[PDB]
RNA sequence: GAUGGGGAAGCUCCGUUUCAAAGGCCUGAUUUUAUGCAGGCCACCAUCGAAAGGGAAUCCGGUUAAGAUUCCGGAACCUGG
RNA sequence: UUUACUUAUUCAAUGAAGCGGAGCUGGAAUUCAUUUUCCACGUUCUAGCAUUCAAGGUCCCAUUCGGGGCUGAUCCGGGUU
């Protein structure tokens, strides 16, 4: 206590060579951090046309919990499931002449881009989840307008990642339900009244307005500066 | 499947949605090198119309020429 | 998201070099001794000069590989004719080969030895 | 029929400057936090010759702001910078001979030298030895500082732009006479192989477009047009008039 | 340089064989009077306000 | 004059620290092994380019038909350990 | 044709270090005493020195070594400028 001293250090500009400080900001990150930091921001930057933007609107945490908890109990089969299918239908029809239906009719998601628009187009899908990070989007922004015209219920979630682990891939893009078990009605009729009050419903509004054109930070002060100034006066 | 729909909507390049991707795509591959290696078709229905297999041994790569 | 990062320059970061753990081995016999003493030392050098030398110097005069260096010559030497080496030196011929002048220790007769390995 | 002498010189093969003995690029300090917000002071440790350069340099030694460690600069000596002397840089720094202020904070009618032409190009104007800009005044709305060059050219930069107080040392160094070619002969080894300069009208047509003829002479009207061609462009480029300059410039 | 015992190569002295006598002295004094006046600058800015 | 990059149909050209994720050498601990995880210190950069530039350190005497600051005798020195 | 915007494109620099917007404090104008406005924001007799996650302050653990967090050094936006 008496042999230490209070030596504050003048750390302004000129003296007593600056400690080190945070500068996360001003780091000359790679090629590849800079330029993903800014394909995100030029994509907003831009007028955004109303076809995409759309999947700006995503299910809410509640909804998505609700609708991946549901879908959660549907998940087709992994390879060790469809082992032991494989193994109880045959020692079972084999031996007792029966017609393969040693096993009961699945109820599971219905996932791949393809099948899940031909279940569309055949109006067999009850309900649509569209991943809202598919990374060419050309891939599912008609899937909105599909759904919106053959009367699906569609709803554009976070997370082809999800979907993925939804179905037992890595990214998924898209996954559907056709059929749900009688148990289960209940909670899709519901879960389908609250995705197209949010989607279906808003599909002849949010078709009409575009996305994008957001400054970033310093430009928004500009504006906002300008317009305080010049516009309130 | 989407694969029509794909080629349907290629079709339309001067579309606003194609224009804004157009832009937003050409701006991405001038940031990259001339040639670097794509990670997945940018048309997955065109390179499969031109023989291109989602499996193991098939390669896309993206190339800048100029004009 | 949030790490501190006191400096603005991104590094390459470190990952782990595993060794190599081939399936095959690159040569599945490894070369035998390609400079063994028997080729390190390719013969005595019989000329007058060298035979003064032997006489005299008690230096050994050998025409050695052109390959081996004065550490190879010594231990070859060592290990042909059990004697001690007190130096070596060499020189490339005008014919392309290497003359090795090798003094023995004082405790060793270069005239002795090399009668005991065949030129007197 | 000839590549000519002016041609040549662009291949840069034999016609690089003679950069050997040079101290290094004479700049200001990189502009940085402490300049662009207060001052910085450097300690002017020597005020040396440059190769091929008329002006004396000075080097000029600040503490690095974020390193322990000292920065050296290569400054051109203004005239009065002495060794051991404080230099200041920054917005903050005072009017005084030798320090390095944004062009907005001196008053008008303040002189100037190695001026940038941009804030933080590290110096392009009034570098020769006895040059210097003259501040004739501001514009603090789009905040601009006109300003008299050499030249007696009026330009317009930035406020933010930063210049040395004070006159580019060596002033007076071409009122001396050459006196011999030798003279000429040792200035130009340090600066390039620009000289002797053989005449275009002593060469022959095939070398230039003045070669040739009974006499020399060169034939053809000396003023060259500016969308003239490469082995064209010799004598008086886009000349605006030719004759004894008689009268006043400064036009308006 | 490398093949000599340290005695050679420094005076025994603040600045060794770096700085010379008078230059190191000079040091000294332009140290202690800087300081010095420094906490007469603190002193003159804290009974100024 | 490679690399990173860019140009060129292309042989190749430019550029040489540049718009690059370009790093090893140190060590608390780890010593399930002085390493990987895991504490912390330093990077605006290949390489080639001089038998007259820079540069660690050897001299004398003797010796051969022909080698000598190299061999022999004696006496030193430097570098790494 | 003239004007605005910035993300394309272009120029420049840096080890992409302090940018933009708020706020604190200090000499002020006045308020509807909400709130409005501006300036500055640790360095200038001297060829010294300025580096070890900065001492100090505070808090936790864990004990003979001490180790860590916050503040010192305001907050927010990650747009390097
Ligand atoms: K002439
Ligand atoms: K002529
Ligand atoms: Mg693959
Ligand atoms: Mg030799
Ligand atoms: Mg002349
Ligand atoms: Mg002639
Ligand atoms: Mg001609
Ligand atoms: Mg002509
Ligand atoms: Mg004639
Ligand atoms: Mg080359
Ligand atoms: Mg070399
Ligand atoms: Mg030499
Ligand atoms: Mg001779
Ligand atoms: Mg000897």
């Amino acid at each position: 206590n008496p042999l230490t001293h209070s030596t504050p250090k003048n750390f302004g500009i000129g003296q007593a060579v600056q400690p080190k400080r945070n500068l996360s900001r001003y780091v000359k990150w790679p090629e590849y951090v800079r330029v993903q930091r800014q394909k995100k921001i030029l994509s907003i930057r831009l007028k955004v046309p109303p076809t995409i933007a759309q999947f700006q609107y995503t299910l809410d945490r509640n909804t998505a919990a609700e609708t991946f908890k549901l879908f959660n109990k549907y998940r087709p089969e992994t390879a060790a499931e469809k082992k032991e299918r494989l193994t109880k239908e045959a020692a079972a029809v084999a031996e007792g002449k029966s017609k393969q239906d040693a096993s009961p009719k699945p109820y599971a998601v219905k996932y791949g881009l393809n099948h899940v628009v031909a279940l569309i187009e055949n109006k067999k899908a009850k309900l649509v989840l569209i991943a809202n990070d598919v990374d060419p989007i050309e891939l599912v922004v008609f899937l909105p307008a599909l759904c919106k015209k053959m009367g699906v219920p569609y709803a554009i979630v976070k997370g082809k990642a999800r979907l993925g682990t939804l179905v037992n891939q890595k990214t998924s893009a898209v996954a559907a339900l056709t059929e749900v078990r009688a148990e289960d009605e209940a909670a899709l009729a519901k879960l389908v009244s609250t995705i197209d009050a949010n989607f279906a419903d808003k599909y002849d509004e949010v078709k009409k307005h575009w996305g994008g054109g957001i400054l970033g930070n310093k430009a928004q002060a500009k504006m906002d500066k300008r317009a305080k100034n010049s516009d309130s006066a | 499947g989407a694969y029509k729909y794909l080629e349907e909507l290629q079709r339309k390049k001067q579309s606003d949605v194609l224009r804004f991707l157009q832009r937003v795509r050409v701006w991405e591959y001038r940031q990259k090198n001339v040639i670097h290696r794509a990670a997945r078709p940018t048309r997955p229905d065109k390179a499969r119309r031109l023989g291109y297999k989602a499996k193991q041994g098939f390669v896309i790569y993206r190339v800048r020429v100029r004009r | 998201a949030l790490k501190v990062r006191t400096s603005a320059t991104f590094r390459l970061p470190k990952t782990l070099k595993l060794a190599r753990a081939p399936k095959y081995a690159s040569k599945a016999v490894p070369h035998y001794n390609r400079l063994d003493s028997y080729k390190v030392i390719e013969q005595p050098i019989t000329s007058e000069t060298a035979m003064k030398k032997v006489e005299d110097g008690n230096i050994l005069v050998f025409q050695v590989s052109m390959k081996a260096n004065k550490y190879q010559i010594k231990k070859a030497v060592k290990e042909l004719y059990e004697v001690d080496v007190l130096k070596v030196n060499t020189l490339v011929r005008p014919n392309g080969t290497k003359k090795a002048y090798v003094r023995l220790t004082a405790d060793y007769d270069a005239l002795d030895i090399a009668n005991r390995i065949g030129y007197i | 029929g000839r590549v000519i002498r002016n041609q040549r010189k662009g291949a840069g093969s034999i016609f690089t400057s003679h950069t050997r003995l040079r101290q290094g690029a004479a700049k200001l300090r990189t502009l940085d936090y402490a300049e662009r917000h207060g001052y910085i002071r450097g300690i002017v440790k020597q005020i040396v010759h440059d190769s091929g350069r008329g002006a004396p340099l000075a080097k000029v030694v600040f503490r690095d702001p974020y390193k322990y460690r000292l920065r050296e600069e290569i400054f051109i000596a203004n005239e009065g910078v002495h060794t051991g002397q404080f230099i200041y840089a920054g917005k903050k720094a005072s009017l005084n001979v030798g320090n390095v202020l944004p062009l907005g904070s001196v008053p008008e009618g303040t002189i100037v030298s190695n001026v940038e032409e941009k804030p933080g190009d590290r110096g392009a104007l009034a570098r020769a030895s006895g040059n210097y800009v003259i501040i004739i005044g501001h514009n603090p709305d789009e905040n601009k500082t006109r300003v008299r060059l050499p030249s007696g050219a009026k330009k317009v930069i930035s406020s933010d732009a930063r210049g040395v107080i004070g006159v580019i040392a060596g002033g007076g160094r071409v009122d001396k006479p050459l006196l011999k070619a030798g003279r000429a002969f040792h200035k130009y080894r340090l600066k390039r192989n620009s000289w002797p300069k053989t005449r275009g009208v002593a060469m022959n047509p095939v070398d230039h477009p003045h070669g040739g003829g009974n006499h020399q002479h060169i034939g053809k009207a000396s003023t060259i047009s500016r969308g003239a061609v490469s082995g064209q462009k010799a004598g008086l480029i886009a000349a605006r008039r030719t004759g004894l300059l008689r009268g006043s410039q400064k036009t308006q | 340089y490398a093949t000599v015992s340290k005695t050679h190569k420094t005076v025994s002295r603040a600045y060794g064989g770096s700085r010379c006598a008078n230059c190191v002295k000079e040091r000294i004094i332009r140290a202690f009077l800087i300081e010095e006046q420094k906490i007469v600058k603190k002193v003159v800015k804290e009974q100024t306000e």
